[PDB]
């Protein structure tokens, strides 16, 4: 039906319930004038008792759904005027409980009011306007003009038509914030106001939070489990190398989906309306508890397999089975053909997939971006399925592939790149997003030549160590600088507040953008040199326990460069991928100066010239 | 038949303006076709209305003619004739059955344009002709908002008449009472007043019917709405009182109007501020006698002012009371300094009329400050005469 | 604020934060009066400044709340409307759809709104109740009728007051009810809507839910380890037997707590409201979940005293350490004297047990049977205590020490139905109770003598085998007749459709009743043989095995008991605890056919004679 | 000076039947308190306003005696005297100040009593002194419906006049125009209806105006109701419609003028009944002829319902439209056999005018039963019908 941009995320389907049925109607329309008798046929009696058929019963479906629009407006319009009756009430006794955290709380308690009374005015307007589209169908179809005039006596005298209290609410919370919750400053507090939280007004399903407590503590269980079997239980003569890459790549993906639920958590309750930017589908998105409640199912699984094969479950299966049943049975849940099972998320992951393997063939949207670069972090995850590969087939590197491997992501993201500079044809965003992600490649590239040169011995290696260690600094300052400036909007010369970051912050303390900033440097300059580490053969000492250790804290940054990266495409639009930079929920236009400097002398003035 | 003037226009409509007899007898000698209408959408029934005479809307009501016609600004010629006043024409066009109901491009009423303008005899010939009385502008502004706004006594006794609602909320959060006290318009209150209104509702700014009247200084609006049962201590939000603000602004005759029903005056204002405070910082004796009559607290400091303004009279006022002196200013300067440099010789044996202020300074030590050295370089002393006499 | 006697269980705390206060209005009249100054000491200026300055805030005060309820209604008024006209037109769709289970729960969504119909019906005459007290009491404090005028002003011409669609809507849903949901029938219809469900319309706190998982899931894998860990781990020339009561104790405390859990939520939605039975509190009380919590708690610690039993976690600390440690902080979490865990059901079940215990000086609320009688099917958790006590005292039956254990509940209860014979002083349904109780008493010691006997092979032993199995089979079938007569109420000569049950049938299913009639005999013939075998020293290999196996059937024979005897309360008022039998829900009474018979003729009649 | 009898009635209420200038002058003269209640706390006031002479409430009414006295069940002079109707007395009570506004204990205004009862010149009067209009009941009945329940003209024209709600519902949801058709009152129905009411609006039992006005059989109701536009076919929860309602009562009239306005006719009614089903069914040959001149489809069935009649008329208006002989019933049973075995000879020739028609009996073999043993067992054969007939 088309409601907004940026409302559409903000609007529970109970709202959507109690909306004019304009698809219905529209569905109505057409089944009368399909089925008409026509004159040439049938007499003018036929027709005309078809066409009262018809009508009548067209006008009692619009009667009724008038009467449940008149009603759940009045439900909402005494339910904003309590809420704010309360508000005021609690404000008052702060202040004079101050006089003689939960001023931020109740800040953000009147962005939630402000929201639901822009939702309240979205309410109005787009019913006037389907029943006014919808009438003027039905002129046009059976052209007769009872539709208007039905219009003029029911519609336009109707309470959610005239009552204007909803106007009159949104401009008093704006005062009371102004001139209470901060000093004289309307820009401020508008501000503060036109971000509520996305969260709308619904619980957990009450089912899933449960889920996520039952696979928590079977996963705390487990991992206590885990520790006492690998402390206790130790192999001997044996290499347990082979299966802890394998581990570490579910692991990591384990680990990458509880972070992302909690970035979707971060990003719903701080205003960040992820829904929009990702263009996800409005109705029946997930919450974080979903996201949870996957991320331990899989460490579940993974768990399991592991203590199988610490463990001898089974006599006749061997020790090897166990990933390969884990991570046939994590595939098939990925691309489980029925509807069972997070049918709606499955299905948008794997179009996304396709899309973003497919880089540049696929127009790029905003979650071909974000998943390209998830990639550019999980790479690890690649790697340990081509090791497994690797070590399922030649037994139980062999040209160049670990580093191709390597660099599938850093590609995928890099003709991304190139597309959009296709497409767009602009320079400044994408041919430089392009030389980083080929930065990458010069990386790997160096860094196996210095470690296929160190066999030979010749004076060349030197020569190579000096060409990978500054690709290696210029590929570190060059993500660094990048992540801050573009990816994350920081150092702003427009911020005069807020030192060094930029003019709107979402998040409700700015520690947490310094200390971002200070664990990004850290963590791009160990995600380099984990990258130069993993593609060499240098030492297996520190090899395959640097890589190991340092993984989840990739991942860990990935997900903070989440947090950020959505925070800036909300606020500053640092990519073309939406022809709107203002998603802040904001109301219509007043203009009752207008009305002022009328009234009162000769306006005139209606001529055009 | 058809001539091209560039612009569309017809000569009719550019004659309406400089309407003469003479013109209108020549056009309608030459039969021309009356029913075209303008490239602006114009009609010359809408000059007709406008300021042109009876005569020619009396000549275009005949043929058939678009007489409910919708002008570029969706204006009709109702519309447009009660705006620029004008009784007659307006006549002849409710009687011919024109529709008053009509609704503007700006969602404002022809009522509304009538009261707002202060056409009081269009707005009665509307009412009489059935326009809807209690209707609403696109912000929420009734009629009746919209003609108190300026004080148009008989806008507002013609549409009371009907019976038009006085609680509705106009735009900005302001109903009839609040708009007529802010023009100050006495008579125009108390013809709202009359009809039982909300008196308590509040302003944008929360100012209340009262606290503007109180500020602005209007003794009779503030009676009228005293006797209509005015919530006399609802606070501003700078924390002040009406009667603070009265006796601030300098308005005598609005304290006593506020004293004589009765209202508090141990009210606590901003920063530890009450009306005494207020009235012996100005200094106004009928003022200060006013609350001090009405038994306030004086102990909550008033010692500092009164001493900083030596004012005789306040003084005498409030020592009466009984303020204890061993008060001291919070800045730490005794007030007896001053008391004693600016030469305070007829209060002196004023102020050996009781024990605790007789003792003077053998009793407090508290900053250490022996004020005997400014006694000793003066040559004159005031507490020596007092020591030898007794 | 005596809300009522059913219907203050219905309500929720939104629904309180809505009303008058009428404590707040009395506390502040009762100020006024104490502060006042006299006329002897001040003059009448003073004191009529004084009472001003207390008016204004009272009518400022008044305005605020009548506001408020205006609010508030028009709110629930339009919720109830549109709830009404989506129910008729699911009922439509759905007759719509048969003509050309589901059903049940649209009678239950009929008894819901009914019930809210009900709440609104009570909002507006409490409202008006408590306006009319504080106005009167203000009349009669400051000895103005400016209270009266100011009522008879604003709150008789307020719109809760005035607006009368909720009786209609009311009438309209009997009417719907009656004439669609059912054939017609008026008795069933309001038969089936007076009983709506308890559960007010809140969700767990999303916490708690949370938590229940955590702890279920810890528990499934803690069981798991324990199977495991028994079937691998088993010990060799040594006695497990002292450690499988202590645990067995544990284990039926752990479970009733689980099985009451249930037994909670069938009561809350089938409608019994044992909030009123049991004279909780209406305010803050517990639902299911948090006992699913309580009970999943002290299952993990039972889990991890167990394990560590099994294993040897710590060398220096012994094995019998881990009961103690158990026992002790249950007994720590049931006397702790803050304020946290659950601190208001921990001090209510303190005092319960207070007054249990201390049985005949206490008068006997519904509360002290229903846990006098848990304890009647848990003395095995004591007996289990009392062992533990010997075997922890003595080392590592000294004169029918055992017998008494056995003999305290019925004891308890003996004296408690002897309580209420001196209260009530009524023999039917008290002294019969007391007589199986004693039955009790007469089984046990038998048994005990019977078992003492063997050993000294007289032919006495026979005589008291045969006292034994006739005390044995009088104690089963008047326990069993009992049972299913006066503390269920079922085989009624009432019930014509029924069957063998009663008239009114609060759950869904009948066959639920039968089922539990069938576990209900074999269960009690085997809980006394249950008791005479544990209360002998027959031989130990069917002995410390039939009651381990026999005590969690118990508890399942006790929580079925429970929800059969709660329904029982709930309907037939079986146990004169409170002096009212109808605790379902239901208007006030309408007599619309008074007005007919007057307006048309000579009324007359106002006369007394 | 007043004398028990153990009755406890003052002598006032005893002389009032008799009263007597003199005898009254006399008791006056002998000064007691007239404003002492009664045993049931009646008053000599309310024996004076039910009958007494205008002479005796005259002299009551002059002294201060309590004028709003309220008696046992909380009833006034004036409701009494509106209740028991006396234009007379309710005239000086209202004159004289008596308050119209108050409530009896029974949450029934004087007004509703006044309506009820049918008393329009008390209506009038108490409308004239300001009693609310828009008043309700302790059931939300407002004095329209009371009024308009037994059709009282007068007292709903004077209601109306003032401008009382007609959508708001009263006891029992019920609005003025159902009780009025329910009573079957004409003038009273067009008086409401002159307001727009919600035509459309349902009673108790769910019936609207239009389906209780045509099952009652009220034609003028109908035809009002059907120009003010009411929706026809609202079906009630017996699946019948309003046509199938006026065709079963049997009110061609009704029929008529439901047709008239183009209303549906192949509706599907309970138990698989259309209007025309009951119209044959119940065989009136005008509910059948004005049915089938509007076009409806014979297959929803007529065809053996009509051959089991076996009406001549029904069966030529059913042939005229042409249903196909093959249908059958539910059963199996085929109309064909039933349709001979009566012996129509009327029918016989008709049926040789189409082919299918006239090959009859030969064409369909359905339940297996063959007819030709059954005619040949029969001694006069039918074919020489068949021969004949042509």
């Amino acid at each position: 039906m088309k409601f907004a941009e940026h409302l559409s995320a903000h609007i529970t389907p109970e709202w959507r319930k109690q909306y004019i049925q304009y698809e219905a109607f529209k569905d109505m329309l057409y089944s009368a004038q399909d089925q008409a008798p026509s004159v040439e046929v049938t007499d003018e009696d036929t027709v005309k008792r078809y066409f009262a058929k018809f009508e009548e019963k067209f006008f009692q479906t619009c009667e009724k759904e008038l009467a449940k629009i008149n009603t759940f407006y009045s439900e909402k319009l005494a339910e904003a005027q309590r809420r704010f009756a309360t508000l005021q009430n609690e404000l008052q006794s702060s202040l004079d409980a101050q006089k003689e955290r939960n001023i931020k709380d109740l800040k953000l308690a009147f962005s939630e009011f402000y929201l639901s009374l822009i939702l309240l005015q979205n309410y109005q307007n787009l019913n006037f306007t389907g029943f006014r589209k919808i009438l003027k169908k039905h002129d046009k179809i059976l052209e007769t003009s009872r539709g208007a005039d039905w219009r003029v006596a029911h519609v336009e005298v109707a309470p959610f038509y005239t009552c204007k209290k909803i106007n009159q609410l949104i401009s008093e919370t704006e005062a009371v914030v102004t001139n209470e919750l901060e000093d004289g400053d309307r820009q401020k507090a508008m501000k503060r106001l036109r971000v509520p939280p996305l969260g709308a007004a619904q619980p957990a399903p009450a089912w899933t939070t449960f889920r996520v407590g039952l696979f928590c503590g079977i996963f705390i269980v487990l991992n206590i489990t885990l520790v006492l079997a690998a402390v206790f239980k130790l192999e001997t003569d044996r290499s347990i190398w082979p299966l802890i890459r394998i581990y570490r790549g579910g692991f990591l993906l384990i680990e990458f989906l509880f972070l992302l639920g909690i970035n979707t958590y971060g990003w719903r309750q701080a205003g960040v309306n992820h829904v929009l930017i990702f263009e996800l589908n409005p109705r029946s998105n997930l919450s974080h508890q979903h996201l949870f409640e996957i991320a331990g199912f899989l460490g579940i699984l993974w768990c399991l397999s592991l203590l199988a094969c610490f463990f001898a479950p089974i006599s006749v299966i061997p020790t090897y089975v166990y990933p390969l049943a884990l991570y046939g049975f994590m595939v098939f849940f990925l691309i489980n053909p029925t509807k069972t099972f997070y049918y709606k998320s499955r299905f948008w992951l794997l179009k996304l997939l396709f899309r973003v393997f497919t880089a540049p063939f696929h127009k790029v949207g905003f979650a071909d971006f974000w998943l390209a670069d998830q990639l550019n972090s999980l790479s690890v995850i690649l790697m340990d399925l081509e090791y497994m590969i690797c070590f399922y087939s030649l037994e139980l590197y062999t040209y160049g592939v670990r580093a191709i491997v390597q660099c599938i992501p850093a590609w995928l993201r890099f003709i991304q790149c190139l597309r959009r500079y296709r497409d767009t044809k602009r320079a400044f965003p994408h041919l430089v997003n392009a030389g980083k992600y080929s930065t990458t490649f010069f990386m790997v590239t160096f860094a196996a030549l210095y470690s296929t040169h160190k066999e030979r011995g010749h004076s060349d290696t030197m020569v190579f160590f000096y060409l990978w260690i500054v690709f290696y600094i210029i590929s570190s300052c060059y993500t660094l600088i990048w992540d801050l400036k573009m990816d994350w909007g920081l150092f702003d010369k427009n911020a005069g507040e807020n030192t060094f970051l930029r003019e709107e912050i979402v998040y409700p303390q700015k520690a947490y953008y310094y200390c971002a900033i200070i664990e990004d440097v850290i963590l791009r300059f160990a995600w380099t040199i984990q990258i130069s580490i993993t593609s060499t053969t240098l030492l297996p000492h520190s090899g395959d326990i640097i890589a190991t250790v340092f993984a989840p804290l990739e991942v860990f940054r990935r997900f903070v460069w989440n947090f950020f990266r959505l925070e800036n495409e909300h606020l500053n639009n640092c990519g073309e991928f939406r022809a709107v930079r203002d998603i802040s929920v904001a109301p219509l236009n007043a203009d009752d100066q207008t009305l002022l400097e009328q009234m009162m002398d000769q306006d005139d003035g209606v001529r055009n010239r | 038949v058809d001539e091209r003037n560039e612009c569309g226009q017809t000569p009719l409509m550019i004659a309406a303006e400089q309407g003469n007899l003479e013109i209108v007898k020549e056009l309608i000698k030459n039969g021309a076709n009356c029913n075209l209408e303008d490239l602006d959408n114009w009609t010359a029934l809408i000059s007709a209305s406008k300021e042109g005479h009876v005569h020619i809307v009396e000549e275009l009501l005949k043929c058939g003619v678009n007489l409910e016609h919708r002008d570029m600004g969706g204006w009709t010629a109702l519309m447009w004739a009660c705006y620029k006043g004008r009784t007659d024409v307006v006549e002849l066009l409710l009687s011919h059955g024109a529709n008053p109901s009509v609704t503007g491009l700006y969602s404002v009423y022809p009522i509304i344009w009538a009261a707002g303008r202060g056409h009081a005899d269009i707005v009665h010939l509307l009412l009489q002709n059935g326009a809807k009385v209690n209707c609403s502008d696109k912000y929420g502004t009734t009629p009746l908002v919209w003609a108190a706004r300026k004080g148009h006594l008989e806008c507002v006794k013609h549409l009371l008449a009907m019976g038009a609602d006085v609680d509705q909320e106009g735009a900005n959060s302001m109903t009839a009472l609040i708009v007529a006290v802010k023009g100050g318009y006495t008579q125009s209150v108390k013809e709202i007043l009359k009809r039982n209104p909300n008196v308590n509702l509040t302003d944008k700014d929360g100012n209340t019917a009262l606290m503007i009247a109180s500020k602005e200084g209007h003794t009779e609006i503030v009676q009228d709405l005293l006797d209509a049962g005015t919530y006399v201590n609802i606070p501003d939000r700078s924390g002040d009182t009406v009667l603070i603000g009265a006796v601030r602004g300098g308005h005598v005759e609005i304290v006593r109007a506020l004293l004589q029903k009765y209202a508090d005056i141990d009210i606590r204002g901003q920063d530890n501020k009450t009306a005494l405070y207020w009235a012996v910082e100005k200094g106004n004796a009928t003022m200060v006698r006013d609350i001090l009559q009405c038994n306030p607290d004086t102990e909550i400091t008033p010692l500092i002012k009164a001493t900083k303004m030596r004012n005789i009279e306040v003084v005498e006022l409030l020592l009466d009371k009984g303020a204890k002196v061993s008060a001291v200013d919070k800045k730490g300067d005794t007030p007896l300094h001053i008391a004693i440099r600016g030469r305070s010789r007829k209060l002196a044996e004023l102020l050996l009329r009781n024990p605790k202020d007789g003792r003077l300074l053998y009793r407090p030590n508290k900053a250490g400050e022996t004020p005997y050295n400014i006694d000793c370089s003066h040559q004159k002393s005031i507490l020596t005469q007092i020591f030898g006499a007794r």
